């Protein structure tokens, strides 16, 4: 299992900032596209709740940078303490998995599209 | 390449054997490019577009 | 949390992105005729 | 740019909220002048056919309109599932459901908070109000006396808003009586409404034992002493053999005649088999043919025929019988016995009425009136009190009524609004002023002032006494154990959950999508 | 039939109520094919009227001897036949849909049987 | 008919007067519970039969058809119809 | 009866009757069997 | 113009021979070989010719892989009749079904008690006729008061056949279209 | 056409006179019950003293609306007609009213004119419950 809830996507969008600073040329930007891509999951969870996105997301970015344990994300509910051990929330792998997989596999699809014909009903 | 018939079913495609069988020719000139390519399509099964 | 102001309103922040995207409309249609690599454009 | 189609209407974030809302406030204010015991009733007219139709239930009201807002239709399924379960109190569900969305539009225009922090409060707020609705109800049935005295006050409190509100002292006892006689079953289907033209309303007298509107035979005879009843859910008429697929190969028909001879002698040895018991009616589900009704005539049995479903089960628990089909082995299925089986006349049909029977499990409300609407408004109004005090005999606990169980609830809600930190306090007291609303309505259908009543009821309930509610009559604050007004505790538990969950559903949308119509 | 008892709890041995499923119903048996029953003389009509009512007293012969006490099929008993089940205090509900009667056979631990003539008492729920 | 759209043309004015109109209603229960009991006093009793007073009453309230002037024999051909049933407890008799 | 399910005469039932000076009759409505039979004093037959 | 074409289109091959002796042979020859092979359809479509008297499993097979028939789209009409024998309606529309099978042998007639086809359906609202064709019902009737009612007769039943589409205008089995010998005859002498 | 006028008003004299056979009572006619009714009623209503004795007003002056009826359709004038209703009833406790051969008022007991009290009794039954069924509407709603 997993922990979600912008944990993981915190999680996943520092690993990639870090893998795009070693990468140079027209793939860094890209991966630069891909870790802003994940991080409008928890700013969404962020602009849901009204906390302010600016505060919530500069945390997970300098606290996850910071310490290694990756099982903290955006609390919804109001809680004090944002730490999901005592929260109570738990994800399963292949869920979170397909949220990227079917993602990433659709768009190359919507991107090769050029010559776009509607016949009218 | 996206191509939608009148009956209003999505069909997409990368090579010219399935494109040019949704659109259905009019013109004897124009449709042998569509014979090469299902002739293509049905002998070896590549380089349909080309 | 819950004790934030929620501003009851999304249709302004829509009808800005209304504009936002029919201002680049026409600006993406002029952005080929700038520099000396530009082109005409005969209205 | 479009994204839905042609003909499509979208709303977003301020006219799909506020047009749910405006509804919710469409739909209340046309139930608002039925609630109450001088609440006036609506007419329906319909678009085909010129049929009208009398009712005051507001689950019937929305049954029949046609509603095409989203919104709307939940008010209209909600009222539907109450009148499934309990029968009385859909205006309830719909009043308190549309105050409380009134109360909430102005908690998110005025004060600004979220709809899932309103919720939140609601959570809080109908938590402590089914507390208090449960520590308020009274435990009954220890003594039959108390318990068949509850029923008529819980009678008499259903039909006050009815047509029935002048003759329900002599309504309650033709209403209470009959569900004793049930013996515990709890079955709607054991009770008849025979429609009958002319009269008064304080005309419906109570039957002894069991009446339907049938008729005997041709040569049958108009009394019997001690008749034997018997019911048949065979085919008397031409059998057949079942084996479907026979037909009959003839040669020649001097054997034809003599198999026509067969199959007469078929029926005749099985009329014979019913002679056996030595029976005196003869009631048969479905028609009977005119060879079987003559063979009844020397035997001396009487014939009824073409006997709905319902009349068998209702019929057949009056008798205290069994239904009997196969009639082989004469020892089981003891039959019931009736003394007076002569038939009487209520205006120009006929009707068999029985009279001195083993049980009494079914019944039957005989109902007089001048026009069909109100004998309709008489169907409706009984089917409620019959069909909420049939389920006060399974569920034994019941609350005052008289706009007190709104009141006391409201004060626990109160009691628990100002230990809440956060914006949700205010949420927990729109609830509170949502259960205010109600005693506020009662007294504007009245004609008395609501601002003065409510504000005395209550300052006297916080007083410390919790017996206090509103006199209509005299227009004052009144004890409700005199008067006798009480309720059962299903009813208003199902309707302030019904209420709850009524405002939960509304008040999380954001969008509407209106598809296109076929 | 509605006369019949709410709630059926067992007696003192075997808890299990021995719920009996069937797939086809009480009615008079007959094959698929199309035919037509040549009827002779008086002699032939007397006697088919013993054959069904024979085959009603062997029927429920049959299901007392399995011993069941809910009987379901997923079609309709005849009525005649409907009594003949009230009378030995043998309920039994009717016209169980297809779909839904495969599933009653797996929670009771049972499997339901093609005819008659194999009912036992292992099979039974 | 006629009565009842009278009283609503009482109704009428007294809608305007300020009035409930359940008040209205309640008054007209207890006025037309009142009327009964004062033609209970009023109307006389008859024998079982009586041809003075039977046939002169079903000629009088026929009164408005072509055949009240043929009234002088159809009279008595309904008050003959009717006693062949007679009985002590005032059933309804059946027309059928 | 009016029997509309079985042939109610013929033209060879008619005969036998005709010798016999028997008159007959059709589309008698099943409700007023009622008023035949307790009129008339005559109690119906359905078998010969 | 159609004084040409009542040569051949109003006439069977027990008539076309009348005009043998007057027309060409290969003229008239040539039609009748085009009639005789319609005659020849119509045997091996003749599948039916009684009421067949079915139970339910059975119906979700009788009742609409008939329709199907092959599935050359030779569908097939199926009527059925949920059956009640209480009510006197139904027993005529079951004569009735005798009587239309042994002339239309290529329709299907079927027949099925009413109170074992569907759960608890009302009573009163049968005596049901259900017309199926290619698997989808083309007539969904209701009680005989539009056919009549309780005066229901035989030439009633056969001109609604013709207008669900289950038997031509122009059918000489159709006692609308045949005409009595006696009829026909008087019609040549007055001629 | 008439035959079945002569059916139905055959019927009306069979139910006349079935309700003479279940209810003993028999009244005068020629607007003689609707006087008496709002004669005796219109004592009782000036002693009760409350807002129900004044609609007990009204409900006694609409009431003669009967012989005013009569009066019309006989061509007589109806204020000296209904004049002398009031003239003869506080002596003549009844079998007082309207006959129309001698357009006038005398005896009705003389002249034959009588009705069943079950026929009165459901009229002034009857007109109250529907005026306080019609009275208890108040909208008017389209439905299906
Ligand atoms: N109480 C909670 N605390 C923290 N995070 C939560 C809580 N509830 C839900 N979430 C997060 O919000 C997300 C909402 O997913 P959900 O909306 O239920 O699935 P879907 O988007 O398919 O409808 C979850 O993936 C979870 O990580
Ligand atoms: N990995 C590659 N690198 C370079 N050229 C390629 C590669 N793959 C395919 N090609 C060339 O590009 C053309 C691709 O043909 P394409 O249109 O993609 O497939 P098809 O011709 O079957 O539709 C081929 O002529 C091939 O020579
Ligand atoms: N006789 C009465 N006196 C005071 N209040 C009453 C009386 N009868 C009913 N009520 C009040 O009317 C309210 C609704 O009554 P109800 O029977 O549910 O009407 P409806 O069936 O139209 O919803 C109840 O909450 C009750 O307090
Ligand atoms: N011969 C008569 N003279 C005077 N008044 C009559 C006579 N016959 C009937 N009436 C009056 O006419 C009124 C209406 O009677 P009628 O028209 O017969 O009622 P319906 O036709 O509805 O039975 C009665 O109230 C009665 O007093
Ligand atoms: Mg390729
Ligand atoms: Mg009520
Ligand atoms: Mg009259």
């Amino acid at each position: 299992v997993v922990y979600g809830g912008g944990a993981a996507e915190v999680t996943m969008s520092l690993a990639v900032s870090e893998e795009a600073d070693k990468q140079r040329g027209i793939d860094q930007y890209a991966f630069r596209g891909f870790a802003q891509a994940l991080d409008t999951i928890p700013m969404t969870l962020a602009e849901n709740s009204g906390l302010d996105p600016i505060g919530t997301l500069s945390t997970l970015k300098s606290k996850q940078l910071k310490e290694k344990i990756s099982n903290i994300g955006v609390d919804c509910l109001g809680y004090g303490s944002n730490d999901m051990k005592e929260l109570f929330v738990v994800d399963p792998f292949i869920g979170k998995k397909q949220q990227i997989l079917l993602a990433t596999q659709l768009c190359r699809m919507i991107l090769k599209i050029d010559n776009v014909i509607i016949s009218g009903k | 390449i996206l191509i939608v018939t009148s009956n209003q079913k999505t069909t997409i495609s990368n090579d010219g054997a399935t494109i040019l069988k949704l659109l259905d020719v009019v013109h004897p000139a124009a449709k042998t490019l569509v014979d090469i390519s299902r002739a293509q399509d049905a002998e070896v099964g590549d380089g349909t577009t080309s | 949390p819950s004790n934030a102001t929620f501003k009851n309103k999304e249709k302004p922040q829509e009808v800005r992105k209304a504009n936002i995207i029919a201002a680049r409309s026409v600006a993406d249609a002029i952005r080929t005729s700038l520099g000396p690599k530009g082109m005409d454009k005969m209205i | 740019v479009q994204i839905f189609g042609d003909q499509v209407t979208e709303e977003r974030a301020e006219n799909a909220r506020l047009s749910a809302f405006v509804g919710a406030i469409a739909v209340g204010d046309l139930v608002k002048s039925t609630l109450g015991p001088k609440g006036m009733d609506k007419l329906l007219q319909s678009a085909s056919s010129n049929t009208c139709m009398v009712t005051n239930d507001g689950a019937t009201i929305l049954k029949s309109i046609p509603l095409d807002n989203p919104a709307a239709k939940v008010l209209v399924n909600i009222s539907k599932v109450q009148d499934d379960e309990v029968g009385d109190g859909t205006t309830s569900v719909t009043v308190l459901s549309a105050e409380l969305l009134r109360e909430a539009e102005k908690l998110i225009d005025q004060s600004k908070i979220h709809p899932q922090t309103i919720i939140e409060g609601y959570r809080l707020a109908s938590a402590a109000a089914l507390d208090a609705l449960t520590k308020a109800a009274v435990d009954n049935s220890h003594d039959k006396t108390m318990f068949r005295e509850d029923l008529i006050h819980i009678a008499k409190t259903t039909l006050s808003s009815k047509i029935l509100s002048q003759d329900k002292d002599h309504f309650a006892e033709l209403a209470t009586n009959a569900i004793l006689r049930l013996k515990g079953s709890t079955n709607l289907e054991h009770i008849q409404i025979i429609k009958i033209l002319g009269g008064k309303l304080s005309d419906s007298f109570l039957d002894e034992g069991f009446i339907l509107a049938k008729k005997f035979g041709n040569n049958q005879p108009k009394r019997i002493e001690n008749a034997k009843i018997l019911i048949a859910n065979t085919t008397l008429d031409t059998d057949k053999v079942k084996i479907f697929g026979t037909k009959f190969k003839v040669d020649s028909t001097a054997k034809l005649a003599q198999l026509e001879k067969a199959e007469r002698e078929k029926m005749k040895n099985k009329i014979a088999k019913i002679s056996k018991f030595g029976i005196n009616t003869f009631i048969n589900r479905q028609l009977i043919y005119d060879y079987p009704e003559q063979l009844f005539t020397d035997l001396g049995i009487n014939s009824i025929e073409h006997a709905d479903f319902e009349g068998v089960e209702r019929l057949a628990l009056v008798t205290g019988g069994e239904v009997v089909s196969t009639f082989d082995e004469p020892s089981k299925c003891k039959l019931g016995e009736c003394d007076v089986i002569e038939e009487i006349m209520l205006g120009e049909q006929p009707f068999l009425k029985f009279s001195g029977c083993k049980a009494g499990e079914a019944c039957t409300i005989v109902l007089r009136g001048a026009t069909d609407q109100t004998l309709d408004e008489a169907e409706r109004s009984l089917h409620d009190a019959l069909s909420v005090l049939s389920q006060t005999t399974k569920e034994t606990r019941t609350v005052l009524g008289g706009g007190c169980a709104e009141m006391v609830m409201s004060k626990a809600v109160d009691t628990e609004a100002q230990n809440i930190d956060g914006k949700k306090s205010l949420a927990v007291e729109a609830f509170a002023r949502a259960l205010r609303q109600l005693p506020t309505i009662l007294a504007d259908n009245a004609g008395f002032d609501s601002s003065e009543l409510v504000s005395k009821l209550r300052s006297s309930i916080y007083n410390g006494i919790s017996t206090s509610g509103l006199d209509l009559n005299n227009g004052t604050i009144a004890d409700m154990r005199q008067l006798g007004i009480v309720e059962s505790y299903k009813l208003k538990r199902a309707v302030v959950s019904s209420a709850s969950e009524a405002a939960e559903v509304l008040l999380r949308v954001d969008n509407i999508i209106r598809a296109r119509p076929r | 039939h509605p006369q019949m008892p709410k709630c059926v709890l067992p007696k003192e041995g075997s808890d299990g109520v021995k719920l009996a499923i069937l797939t086809c119903p009480f009615e008079p048996p007959k094959p698929k094919t199309k035919h037509k029953l040549d009827i002779s003389s008086v002699e032939e009509y007397q006697k088919l009227q013993t054959y069904e009512q024979d085959k009603f007293k062997e029927m429920i012969d049959d299901v007392k001897k399995a011993g069941a006490d809910v009987v379901i099929c997923q079609w309709g008993f005849d009525d005649e036949a409907n009594h003949l089940l009230l009378q030995n205090d043998l309920p039994a509900v009717r016209w169980v849909g297809g779909q839904e009667l495969e599933h009653i056979a797996i929670s009771t631990n049972g499997r339901i049987v093609p005819r008659f003539q194999d009912l036992s008492k292992d099979k039974l729920g | 008919v006629i009565l009842t759209g009278a009283l609503l043309g009482a109704a009428e004015r007294l809608l305007n007067k300020g009035i409930h109109p359940t008040i209205i209603a309640d008054s007209f229960q207890s006025a037309a519970k009142r009327s009964v009991d004062i033609l209970l006093e009023m109307c006389h009793k008859v024998s079982l039969s009586d041809r003075e007073q039977l046939v002169r009453a079903a000629s009088t309230s026929l009164s408005s058809k072509i055949v009240s002037q043929y009234s002088s024999f159809l009279a008595p051909l309904a008050v003959d119809s009717v006693l062949k049933i007679s009985d002590e407890n005032s059933k309804n008799v059946d027309l059928n | 009866q009016k029997s509309i399910l079985r042939d109610a005469v013929n033209d060879l039932a008619l005969h036998f009757l005709s010798k016999l000076n028997i008159m007959v009759v059709k589309d008698i409505e099943r409700e007023e069997i009622e008023f035949l039979s307790k009129g008339l004093g005559c109690k119906p037959i359905a078998d010969i | 113009a159609k004084q040409h074409e009542n040569r051949l289109e109003d006439k069977d091959l027990s008539d076309l021979e009348e005009l043998e002796d007057d027309e060409d042979e290969d003229f008239l020859e040539a039609y009748k070989i085009k009639r005789l092979n319609e005659i020849r359809k119509l045997q091996e479509r003749s599948k039916f010719g009684e009421v067949f008297h079915i139970n339910k499993p059975e119906y979700n097979k009788e009742v609409t892989l008939a329709s199907q028939g092959k599935k050359d789209d030779g569908g097939v009409y199926v009527f059925v009749h949920l059956s009640l024998q209480s009510k006197l309606q139904s027993r005529i529309l079951s004569h009735l079904f005798q009587s239309a099978a042994c002339k239309f042998r290529e329709i299907k007639f079927v027949e099925i008690p009413a109170n074992r086809a569907i759960e608890n359906y009302p009573e009163s609202n049968c005596p049901t006729l259900i017309v199926y064709y290619r698997g989808e019902v083309i007539k969904n009737m209701i009680t005989l008061l539009e056919l009549g009612g309780n005066n229901s007769k035989m030439e009633d039943f056969e001109d609604f056949m013709v207008k669900v589409g289950a038997v031509a205008e122009g059918d000489n089995r159709l006692i609308m279209n045949r005409d009595d010998e006696e009829s026909r005859e008087e019609r040549k002498l007055h001629y | 056409m008439i035959i079945d006028e002569t059916e139905r008003s055959l019927h009306d004299a069979l139910c006349v006179i079935r309700c003479l056979v279940k209810e003993r009572g028999l009244i005068a006619g020629g607007g003689a019950p609707e006087i008496e009714i709002s004669r005796r009623l219109s004592k009782e209503a000036r002693s009760m003293e409350g807002v129900q004795a004044f609609i007990w007003q009204e409900f006694a002056s609409a009431l003669e609306v009967i012989p005013t009826t009569l009066a019309e359709n006989a061509g007589l004038n109806s204020i000296k007609v209904v004049t002398e209703l009031r003239s003869k009833h506080e002596n003549g406790e009844l079998n007082d009213g309207i006959s129309v051969r001698r357009s006038g008022t005398t005896n009705t007991y003389e002249e034959h004119i009588l009705q069943p009290v079950l026929v009165s009794t459901s009229a002034i039954t009857l007109a109250s419950e529907c005026v306080k069924s019609i009275l208890r509407i108040d909208d008017i709603a389209f439905s299906r």
